[PDB]
């Protein structure tokens, strides 16, 4: 019923986890953004929370990350277009030229996400940069199956 | 593709060892076919593919060898009414030198991978290595 | 009179291929081997097996393919490899031949323990080098 | 404005200077990890784009020869070494020492370190053969003066 | 099937050979010396003689696999010459081309 009570629980299972000595992975902090696409309004300052201490345990954000924030500051059914996010075009900086690996079960999303949210911006600079990360390496690999090739 | 390019195309990984590499003074590679068309593209192949690496080549023709066998053409009896058979085989040799373990293997693999069919390759490695320590000095 | 694989004469309305229409004595005078390997060449081992191999591999593709090749197939071995190029006329549906390929491919490679592959060119009709 | 890496974190975990302290096989890998690796795979998984990149996974699969070519790839005989194939009187003190047994049996085991197509293993069953051979021969060997083990 | 039961036949007598090949190369062995007292040789002799008719390797006949051709047949094929004639002639055989010469 109430939001704060189920975000201070599920943070709750956090802190048992280090009383146990047990160390989180990649999956446990994708676990968590996916879960928070559901509140988009009240989930923007906990998802931006979880990548800063995503990069300070160690762990590195994969394609799957980005696709949940994405998601969740850009959405589809947006009736406050007039003054868009921009964190896009960080990602897209902070992505560009790295190469990703199969490390997750949402990477393929990621990259038809990133173009809806361009087609939806108008900005056929940043499609470009989206695409030529796509080109970098092995990244073609991860462009998405057979509903989301066709529509990237 | 005129304006789709890849950016940054993933190459193999190359790792030196700290082993010493082995040294051939020879590499003797006889390719066999019954066509000679396809041994002079094979051998353009080959010596274009040898010096665009640095390899010393060398080539030749062994003599042709021709198989003959003789058959009996009627299913029963006429004896004397035959039917002859031949195979032909030719060859190329293609003769490097001074070549490391590293350059043979990679070369060696370019050129068999890309051996066409009806062509057999007979490669004759010739190693160089020093002494056996034992042997170097005499012991009773 | 010589009957080995000679398509012999009739009233000139009898379609023959450039591969029929050719006897015996023109192999490797003007018309190649259906056949290439590397079983028959000088100092060379497994003849037998390769030309066992290619006499079923050309009755399992007639039978699959049935009433479907327009010529006979080409058999090309490099390395372990096997390939099969065959003309096959444009009388089955395109998804047909979809099917045969992954069948045909999947079938021959458990059987000999090779990696066979199919290479199909479809021509509108046979086509005849002369009518004899 | 918002930037991606710099301001509060939610600060529940501390900075690892232990980094992955148990292994990653605590235990053999179960049904859980086993079918989550298939998965990620699957992620990745685009069909092949040009005639390299099936040879390459014919290759990985072992479908396809490795190159460049070796006639003996995957053969190794027990690993074996030369001095087992070829010095092969160590398993003759059975027999006798001398007589006509050791003559014949130096005569067999000259041929077996000769023999490229057996094992050591196979070709000491040659030699085991024959010393069970004799002993149920003991009775026309003793009447012929030659005495057997 | 095979193509005939003589060729059925062929096939057990090379299949049973194969399983006394290393028995009758060691009893053998015994016999082609002059090493070996008369008697044991003798007695091998006759060890040789019990095993069964089909173990021995010299009533093995190589006949066509295809046609089963007792006589007529080209060992590195493994064809008569009516069945090779046939492959031959229509260019099936890589290689094998006529003799004009
Ligand atoms: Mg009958
Ligand atoms: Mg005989």
């Amino acid at each position: 019923e109430k939001f704060e009570e189920k975000w201070n629980d599920i943070l709750d299972l956090l802190k048992h986890m280090v009383a146990q000595k047990v160390k989180p992975n990649l999956q446990t902090f994708n676990t968590i953004l996916k879960g928070l696409r559901k509140c988009y309004s009240l989930g923007r300052i906990p998802a931006l929370q979880i990548l800063r201490e995503m990069k300070h345990i160690g762990i590195e954000p994969s394609l799957a990350t980005y696709h949940h924030i994405i998601h969740l500051f850009y959405p589809r059914d947006l009736s406050a277009i007039k003054m868009p996010s921009l964190i896009i075009y960080d990602i897209m900086n902070e992505l560009e030229g790295r190469t990703f690996s199969p490390q997750d079960l949402d990477d393929g999303r990621f990259f038809q996400l990133a173009m809806s949210v361009c087609s939806s911006l108008r900005d056929l600079e940043l499609a470009y940069q989206v695409h030529r990360l796509l080109n970098t390496g092995d990244n073609r690999k991860l462009v998405g199956h057979d509903p989301l090739r066709k529509v990237y | 593709l005129h304006v789709d390019v890849p950016k940054d195309v993933t190459r193999p990984t190359i790792t030196t060892s700290d082993e010493p590499d082995t040294l051939y003074k020879r590499l003797s590679i006889l390719v066999k076919a019954h066509d000679r068309a396809v041994l002079d593209s094979y051998e353009y192949f080959a010596v274009l593919a040898a010096k665009e690496l640095g390899i010393s080549i060398k080539v030749h023709e062994p003599p042709r060898k021709i198989e003959r066998f003789t058959l009996l053409k009627s299913v029963h009896i006429f004896k004397k009414h035959r039917v002859q058979y031949e195979m032909r085989t030719l060859y190329r040799c293609l003769e490097l030198k001074h070549l490391t373990g590293s350059t043979a293997s990679v070369y060696l693999e370019y050129i068999q991978r890309n051996l066409p069919e009806g062509v057999a390759m007979e490669v004759t490695k010739t190693q160089i290595q020093q002494l056996p320590e034992h042997i170097k000095e005499p012991m009773w | 009179k010589n009957r080995a694989a000679r398509v012999r004469v009739a009233k000139g309305n009898k379609p023959v291929s450039y591969e029929e229409a050719h006897a015996p004595h023109y192999i490797a005078h003007r018309k190649g081997w259906l056949s290439l390997h590397t079983g028959n060449l000088d100092g060379e081992d497994h003849a037998a097996e390769r030309t066992l191999e290619d006499v079923f591999l050309r009755k399992f593709m007639m039978g699959t393919f049935p009433g479907c090749l327009a010529d006979q197939i080409v058999l090309k071995r490099r390395a372990n490899q096997v390939d099969i190029c065959a003309l096959v006329l444009r009388q089955l549906p395109a998804h047909k031949f979809y099917f045969l390929v992954g069948y045909s491919e999947t079938l021959l490679s458990h059987f000999y323990k090779c990696p066979v592959r199919l290479h199909l060119q479809t021509v509108p009709s046979k086509v005849v080098y002369k009518y004899i | 404005r918002k930037y991606l890496f710099k301001g509060k974190r939610l600060s529940i975990f501390a900075d690892k200077a232990f980094a992955d302290e148990p292994p990653e096989p605590e235990a053999s890998p179960s049904l859980w990890e086993i079918e989550f690796a298939k998965q990620l795979a699957s992620v990745a998984d685009q069909p092949f784009e040009n005639g390299f990149e099936e040879m390459i996974q014919w290759t990985k699969e072992g479908k396809l020869w490795e190159f460049p070519v070796n006639n003996e790839a995957g053969l190794d005989d027990d690993g074996s070494e030369f001095h087992e194939h070829i010095f092969l009187d160590k398993y003759l003190e059975d027999f006798p020492k001398q007589g006509p047994i050791r003559l014949f049996m130096e005569l067999v085991t000259c041929g077996l370190s000769k023999n490229p197509y057996l094992s050591v293993k196979q070709k000491v069953e040659h030699i085991e053969w024959f010393r069970n051979y004799f002993n149920e021969k003991r009775d026309i060997l003793k009447e012929n003066n030659i005495a057997f083990t | 099937y095979y193509v005939d039961w003589r060729m059925l036949r062929d096939l057990k007598r090379r299949k049973m050979a194969y399983e006394y090949a290393d028995e009758r190369l060691r009893i053998n062995s015994l016999r082609k010396n002059t090493i070996l007292p008369k008697d044991l040789q003798e007695m091998a002799g006759d060890e040789i003689a019990a095993l069964p008719r089909d173990s021995c390797p010299v009533r093995i006949r190589n006949r066509c696999v295809m046609t089963s051709r007792p006589r007529g047949v080209k060992r590195r094929w493994r064809l008569s010459r009516i069945v090779f004639r046939h492959l031959a002639d229509h260019g099936l055989l890589s290689g094998v081309q006529r003799a004009i010469w």
